[PDB]
DNA sequence: TCGCCCCCCTTCGGTGCTTTGCACCGAAGGGGGGC
């Protein structure tokens, strides 16, 4: 009973048209008891075919809250949303939140349900159930609110969201808290008792109107390394030049020039060479550039954020966020815990959540990754892992490891 | 018929069609007069007159019963006007995806399109104009009030019409599974026979007060049933009978649908081969352009010729037991499994020969193989099977903690059907002690086309060839091949080219480049090999001297 | 002389890279099958 908003796609461009890919048994059956219910309260209606466009539905389960959660994947239909910075509707980000001892995410979706969208806007909106062995044809639903998942719902509910947030933000002014999408990231720094009681609080006045818990405090930088020997090979002191070459796109002032005459000729990998004072001299200088963040680096709010990952072996993955090449924002180093160490595609799904997640936390948006990974094969499993009510961009790179640089 | 209407448009500032009809005879159009008379008096057809601008041809084909005829009008003038539609067809039934049931009941819809009413608003756009009498006067007029066959959006609002008749019955009785493709109803239920034909009376009956006959022709009370192609007995399914083409002289056009026929014979006999046939299409220029079958398309073609000989029948799927699937591999990259829950009783087959990349080896493939078959039983079954596949848990183990992209199998246990899938070489991890080293590079002249590959080595050995016709890439591989050609069975290179490092390091055992496939020779000889990367122009080693030779 | 759907095999053409050809990938040609 509300005054909608006017919404428009960005010009010259249509709604999406993305085909829905299979989903298991148990799936579909969350997502039409799901939906079922979603109808029944007028959230969604029944639609034909006379409806063009269409957006992939799948669903996950956190393992703490073992029930399903509906997620649409509307990065497609996000893209072509007009941007909110221009009504003045965009959300502003706190740089306090990543020096929090600990931020708990809340998901607060359905919340969005409660508030109608723009009748021509709907359209867009469309998804398509499948069936099973195909029995029958798939099964079309639009949003009648603003949906889960859509950008623009965070961007007109805002005015609704401070005023629900005001009273708890003006009784704990040192706790803070970032909407982004269906999430609020919550963060104090507070033992982690009471952080989890101010969450419970935070959580009954919410439900009154109408939990995954980080540590950025101890996020680190993983710099690039250089090995430490008494006896050199031809072959170390190669792969040496090689990797400081690298490493001289990113870092100021770093010299080859004393550790590569030590190869004059032409010489056995294993050959053990010794190292020249001003080679020993020329290298520690090199190891200490490397040693210190880069001068001249800085956050544009204007530019995509951009992540490298690189398979290590034994569960270790590095990672890189920059938005200019070889500007490197942030180098880091995902390790999972699970004890399993069974799965790579589980592991680099985790990776990507976690990285996406520090962005989130740090500058407010998540980068677009390039993936050490076939398509097909992150296809055939990703959903299987994914946790977050958000989906990253990404697209699919096959870079060989010339220099174990980030190792 | 009483079933609302789904509206339509024509797309954003288009008009309707404006096109002329064919061949324009006596016979043909005294016949039409009398195909379109009793569509009118039935209201699927209504006369127009000259106000109405808009025209399309018509014409008609003959149907699987083959007494009856099909009148089909030439839309593509409308189709490509008329608005988009998300398809709500997702995909195919199967039947190793039906459980058994005690009861089965096939029915179809009678005329089924003209059931559906067309939007009165777009009904003025599909006009088609019936000459007079061979072009002497002005001519007979008609626009479609239902469906028409061969309009874009008919097979999409049919569906969307038969699922919301069909609605109200599937929630009511949920323990009878209607199979609903376009106008095919299969109806299972485990209700004894004279409870399950109470219920499809029931069915029969509520489709005909929406305007849906279920004409006694086509309703089947007894197995064998035939449902999509198939024969559905009460333990077992077949195919229905696959016959191939029997050629003395071979086109394209043959050849490619004797592929298609093997393709879908392939879903039940198992181990079906279409590699050497499929080859006889490439590089070729006119479908009727005769192809003279090779050696070994001959040889594929007679073994698929025994396969199919045999009887072969799926089993139905039990949702209690296991889904297995089992891969064997059959050489140039094709693949063939089987998915079964008991053994020896198969679901159904397929195959896997699809070549991605122009560089690649067996365990990526196999790999390949192991999503399409997950995607197809999550299709099918809603669940991934577990997987028997012919590769050692060390071969697999020391590919993917090697290999640099993250990749994984799902549940699977080792079979020793032979051939295995293994790695044809693993290059050292550290350098070879003993071991000549090489120092390749090549290097071509963009102009020219003209380069030069060659070595240099840590025992004095140096080398430069010269290359006509090739690239920078090429010449950097070519060098590779030359220190592998002069070295012996233990070897250390040290190249400058990321490219060449890149193929030779993801381990490939195939290629479709003739140059990367003698790379690939000389390395399964070897017993070991060290590879190493430097930059190039940085005055190193013994890549600076190299570097010197070939210039 | 038609429509819509799935599958496979081949060919073509757009994209982006510290490239100058190469690898990747989506679309469209042919075929099979369904209604
Ligand atoms: C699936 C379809 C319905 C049921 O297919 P159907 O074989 O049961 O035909 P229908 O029920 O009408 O007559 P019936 O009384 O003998 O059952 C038909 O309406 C129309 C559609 N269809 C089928 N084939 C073709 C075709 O080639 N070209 C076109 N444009 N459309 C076609
Ligand atoms: O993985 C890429 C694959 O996913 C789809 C959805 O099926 O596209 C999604 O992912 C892309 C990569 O970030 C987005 O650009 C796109 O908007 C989103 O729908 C497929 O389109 C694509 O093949
Ligand atoms: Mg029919």
């Amino acid at each position: 009973p509300i005054e909608t908003v006017p919404v428009k796609l960005k010009p010259g461009m249509d709604g999406p048209k993305v085909k829905q890919w299979p989903l298991t048994e148990e799936k579909i059956k969350a997502l039409v008891e799901i939906c079922t219910e979603m109808e029944k309260e007028g959230k969604i209606s029944k639609i034909g075919p006379e409806n063009p466009y269409n957006t992939p539905v799948f669903a996950i389960k956190k393992k703490d809250s073992t029930k399903w959660r509906k997620l649409v994947d509307f990065r497609e239909l996000n893209k072509r949303t007009q941007d909110f910075w221009e009504v003045q509707l965009g959300i502003p980000h706190p740089a306090g939140l990543k020096q929090k001892k600990s931020v708990t995410v809340l998901d607060v979706g359905d919340a969005y349900f409660s508030v109608p969208l723009d009748k021509d806007f709907r359209k867009y909106t469309a998804f398509t159930i499948p069936s099973i062995n195909n029995e029958t044809p798939g099964i079309r639903y639009q949003y009648n609110v603003l949906p889960q998942g859509w950008k623009g719902s965070p961007a007109i509910f805002q005015s609704s969201m401070t005023k629900i947030l005001e009273p708890f933000r003006k009784q704990n002014p040192d706790i803070v808290i970032y909407q982004y999408m269906d999430d609020l990231y919550v963060g104090s720094d507070l033992e982690i008792g009471q952080h989890r009681t101010k969450i419970e609080e935070l959580r009954q006045h919410l439900l009154r109107w109408g939990g995954y818990e980080l540590h950025p405090d101890k996020w680190t930088v993983q710099p690039i390394v250089l090995p430490e020997k008494d006896s050199w090979t031809v072959n170390d002191i190669q792969k040496l030049v090689g990797k400081l070459n690298w490493a001289s796109q990113i870092y100021a002032g770093i010299k080859v020039r004393q550790l590569s005459k030590l190869l004059r000729g032409t010489k056995a990998l294993t050959e053990v060479v010794p190292l020249t004072e001003e080679a020993e001299l020329e290298l520690a200088e090199n190891r200490e550039i490397l040693k210190e963040p880069v001068h001249g680096v800085y956050y544009d709010p204007s530019k995509d954020l951009i992540a490298e990952i690189q398979k290590q072996g034994q569960g270790q993955w590095t990672y890189q966020i920059y938005q200019e090449p070889f500007k490197n924002l942030k180098t880091g180093k995902y390790a999972r815990m699970k004890g399993a160490h069974t799965n790579d595609v589980k592991q680099l799904t985790e990776a990507v959540q976690k990285i996406a997640t520090e962005s989130i936390v740090i500058w407010g948006k998540t980068p677009k990754f390039k993936l050490p990974i076939q398509k097909e094969t992150w296809e055939a499993w990703w959903t299987e892992y994914w946790q977050a009510t958000w989906i990253p961009e990404w697209e699919f790179v096959n870079t060989p490891p010339l220099v174990k640089l980030w190792y | 018929s009483p079933i609302e209407t789904v509206p339509v448009k024509l797309k954003p500032g288009m008009d309707g069609p404006k096109v002329k009809q064919w061949p324009l005879t006596e016979e043909k159009i005294k016949a039409l007069v009398e195909i379109c008379t009793e569509m009118e008096k039935e209201g699927k057809i209504s006369k127009i007159g000259p106000e109405n601008p808009y025209n399309t041809p018509v014409f008609a084909i003959k149907k699987k019963d083959s007494t009856k005829w099909r009148k089909l009008v030439d839309f593509r003038e409308l189709n490509k006007r008329t608005q988009d539609f998300w398809e709500v067809q997702l995909g195919i039934p199967h039947p190793a995806g039906l459980k058994q049931k005690k009861s089965v009941t096939v029915l179809d819809v009678g005329d089924a399109y003209f059931s559906v009413p067309l939007d009165k608003d777009f009904r003025k756009y599909t006009a088609f104009t019936i000459p007079s009498i061979n072009n002497e006067t002005p001519g007979i007029r008609y626009q479609y009030n239902v469906l028409p066959m061969g309009w874009k959006g008919s097979p999409a609002i049919f569906q969307s019409s038969m699922t919301k008749i069909l609605e109200p019955f599937r929630k009511q009785n949920p323990d009878i599974v209607i199979y609903q493709y376009m106008d095919d109803l299969y109806v299972g239920s485990d209700l004894e026979i004279g409870q399950h034909r109470t219920k499809i009376e029931e069915l029969r009956q509520h489709l005909l007060r929406w305007g849906f006959t279920t004409p006694d022709k086509k309703h089947q009370k007894e197995p064998p049933f035939l449902w999509m192609g198939y024969e559905l007995h009460p333990d077992k399914w077949t195919v229905q009978p696959i016959v191939l083409p029997e050629k003395d002289s071979w086109t394209v056009n043959d050849i490619q649908k004797l592929v298609g026929k093997l393709n879908w014979a392939s879903q039940i006999y198992a181990g079906i081969k279409v590699r050497q046939l499929s080859k006889l299409l490439r590089g070729t220029k006119a479908l009727t352009e005769v192809v003279p079958l090779t050696e070994e398309a001959e040889l594929e073609l007679a073994e698929n010729r025994e396969i199919l000989k045999e009887p072969v029948h799926g089993v139905y799927y039990d949702p209690s037991k296991d889904l297995i699937a089992e891969i064997q591999k059959q050489g140039q990259g094709q693949w063939t499994y089987q998915i079964y829950q008991e053994p020896f009783k198969n679901l159904k087959t397929g195959k896997y020969a699809r070549m991605k990349g122009a560089h690649t080896n067996d365990v990526k493939q196999l790999t390949e193989a192991v999503q399409k078959i997950a995607t197809e039983s999550i299709v099918i079954w809603g669940k991934t099977p577990k997987f028997k596949l012919p590769i050692q848990k060390e071969t697999w183990e020391a590919w993917w903690t090697e290999y640099w992209q993250a990749t994984w199998i799902p549940e699977w246990e080792f079979v020793n059907t032979p051939p295995l899938v293994k790695l044809w070489y693993q290059l050292e991890k550290e350098p070879i002690i003993g071991a000549e080293t090489f120092y390749v590079d090549g290097a071509a002249n963009r102009e020219t086309k003209l380069g030069k590959a060659g070595y240099v080595t840590d025992r004095g050995r140096q080398k430069v060839v010269p290359l006509t016709d090739t690239t920078n890439q090429k010449t950097e591989l070519q060098a590779i091949h030359l220190a592998l050609q002069d070295s012996g069975l233990e070897v250390n290179i040290v190249t400058d080219s990321q490219y060449a490092l890149g193929i030779i390091q993801a381990q490939p055992d195939k290629s479709e480049s003739e140059l990367v496939s003698q790379i690939i020779e000389q390395l399964i000889k070897k017993e070991k090999v060290y590879l190493a990367w430097v930059p190039a122009h940085k005055g190193i080693g013994g890549n600076e001297q190299v570097d010197k030779l070939v210039s």
